């Protein structure tokens, strides 16, 4: 399921901003 | 009427914008209690103001780290903008000041914690719950954009829930006042509009794209474009394809297709009718925008509140001492702060 794919991914914690 | 409101709002904002408050407290006036969040160039701590006993959230930025990350002008933008705005869903800046080492912004403490924490725990919000939060962002963006501001970092990690269950938008570190176009690559990968990724030159329409990502993530429990690496996230964002959970209502999908629209001449928020194409969409048919602005609508949940100073709605972070050098750092760079 997409949910299971999300929960197993490395991006379910807080996400950092980017910048150059 | 809305136009009338925004006019007086702009008049108030400009007075403060042109004559920013500066140096309105000192570190020693606050007792430091606990870190509420932490990452690039600084942290936010719960503090107690000694003369009043009020609790606040104090953001502490290390000036030398700000310089190495090339965030000097963005930091000046953040403080000048935050001291000038006033809206029910915007966290207030009560004091700011700096010392040899750091910059400080003292804001209202919002004890309910980040939407992020609640959303990850519950999994996803119902459509009515998501609509209640989305309505407040729509009005906040209507306000900010009317002042020529672009916010540029909408995400659940940056939205706090207050004791009445309403949203307070925080994290103004990429907000900028600009008429016309700007070009800085900034934001968070899952929330970037295609035109930012493609280095195109962009404007407030990127905030409306970010609102679509946020509504999707609140209602689904995961964002519309996710992967293990940012580059793969960007490839999904620019592809022009988006897929919706089968539980999404048809009205919700139609709103999201118009927000997550790669073609700017077609993106809701960005057309001749401006924010009204969003406010009048069928998904918002039940939303009473005035009642929302007045905080008269019953919230979906009230965070647990175990007493003044309680931080249980926030994660624990490693604590680190506030060091103030005996030498002034980067005085010239931050003289207007
Ligand atoms: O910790 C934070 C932060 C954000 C930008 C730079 C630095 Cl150094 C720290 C922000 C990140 N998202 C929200 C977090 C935060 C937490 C609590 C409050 C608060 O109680 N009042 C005002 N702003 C907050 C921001």
């Amino acid at each position: 399921t997409t949910y299971a794919d999300f929960i197993a991914s490395g991006r379910t914690g807080r996400r950092n901003a980017i910048h150059d | 009427s809305v136009k009338e409101f925004l006019a007086k709002a702009k008049e108030d904002f400009l007075k403060k914008w042109e004559s920013p408050a500066q140096n309105t407290a000192h570190l020693d006036q606050f007792e430091r209690i606990k870190t509420l969040g932490t990452g690039s160039f600084g942290r936010v701590m719960l503090v107690k103001h000694k003369e009043t006993g009020n609790h606040y959230a104090m953001k502490i930025l290390d000036k030398q780290k700000v310089v190495k990350l090339k965030q000097i002008e963005h930091t000046l933008n953040e403080k000048r903008i935050l001291q000038a705005v006033n809206f029910p869903f915007l966290v207030k800046l009560e004091f700011s000041f700096k010392d040899n080492s750091n910059l400080y912004m003292v804001m209202e403490y919002v004890p309910g914690g980040e939407m992020f924490s609640h959303l990850r725990r519950i999994g996803r919000f119902s459509e009515p719950h998501a609509r209640f939060y989305a309505a407040q962002i729509v009005l906040t963006f209507e306000y900010l954009h009317s002042l020529d501001l672009i916010y540029r970092d909408l995400k659940p990690e940056n939205l706090l829930i207050d004791q009445q269950g309403y949203i307070q938008v925080t994290d103004f570190g990429f907000a900028k006042r600009v008429k016309g176009r700007t070009w800085t690559l900034c934001g968070t990968p899952e929330y970037l509009a295609p035109e930012i990724i493609l280095s195109k030159g962009y404007n407030k329409a990127v905030d409306w794209w970010a609102l679509g990502v946020l509504i999707y993530e609140m209602a689904a429990g995961y964002p519309p474009f996710f992967a293990d690496q940012p580059i793969q996230i960007y490839e999904k964002i620019v592809s022009g394809k988006v897929r919706f959970p089968s539980h999404f209502s048809s009205d919700l999908k139609d709103l999201l297709r118009n927000l997550l629209q790669v073609d700017l001449t077609k993106r809701f928020g960005n057309l001749k009718n401006g924010v009204n194409d969003i406010k009048n969409h069928k998904w918002f048919a039940t939303t009473d925008w005035i009642a929302i602005y007045q905080r008269k609508v019953e919230a979906p949940f009230i965070p647990k509140f175990k007493g003044p100073g309680d931080t249980s709605n926030f994660d624990d972070y490693e604590e680190e001492e506030i060091r103030v050098s005996i030498n002034e750092k980067c005085g010239k760079e931050f003289s207007e702060f």
